[PDB]
């Protein structure tokens, strides 16, 4: 490294890298809404009996 | 002893339909004169003979 190589890039840190020590900034919250849902799939029908 | 009354057939004020019914006009002892309800397609999410 030292003898063999002549010049060298340097770029800012990539922020998607993360030290194994700091795992716990990766802790993030999902929500997923309930199974009691019912979602129609059928049109609403307008009448009168006028 | 002789049975006077025992149950017997018994009226109904009202029948109710459990299956859906598409709008309509009287058929009973009313009878309606006029058109039946017109059924127009419309509010079609993709574009059709335009």
């Amino acid at each position: 490294s030292k003898m063999n190589v002549s010049y060298r890039l340097y770029i800012k840190t990539p922020a998607c890298l993360l030290p194994l020590s700091d795992y716990m900034r990766a802790q993030h919250d999902y929500v997923s809404p309930s199974s009691s849902r019912v979602y129609i799939k059928d049109p609403a029908v307008v009448y009168t009996r006028s | 002893g002789e049975i006077i009354y025992d149950g017997g057939l018994s009226s109904k004020l009202a029948d109710v339909v459990d299956k859906t019914t598409e709008p309509h006009n009287a058929d009973g002892a009313v009878k309606d004169g006029r058109i039946a309800p017109v059924k127009l397609d419309l509010e079609k999410q993709k574009l059709d003979k335009l």
